[PDB]
């Protein structure tokens, strides 16, 4: 369960940053989402 | 402000920042915390770009 606080967190931390870009980037949505897991990933296994 | 009107003290450490006082703390004063607290790192963001 902590774990997944480490991740449920960091989406609602990743969420706030990706706003702008996702406004301003619609046609890299395919690109950006691809961060948004990735970096999630560094927030849930510590995989760098 | 919110927070010594909600009666809890804010005890920041520069960029760390928690609250100290009597009971649990409101579900929108937590909040509004960590609203801050990543408002503040994220301007760091920002600051580094």
């Amino acid at each position: 369960a902590l774990r997944r606080l480490r991740r449920d967190w960091a989406l609602h931390y990743l969420n706030n940053r990706f706003e702008p870009l996702f406004q301003r980037f619609p046609q890299a949505r395919a690109y950006l989402e691809a961060l948004r897991a990735r970096l999630a990933r560094y927030a849930e296994t510590g995989e760098p | 402000r919110e927070a010594q009107e909600a009666g809890f003290a804010l005890s920041t450490n520069g960029e760390r920042l928690e609250l100290t006082g009597p009971g649990p703390v409101p579900a929108e004063l937590s909040a509004r915390l960590e609203e801050v607290t990543l408002g503040s790192l994220a301007a760091s963001a920002e600051l580094e770009v």
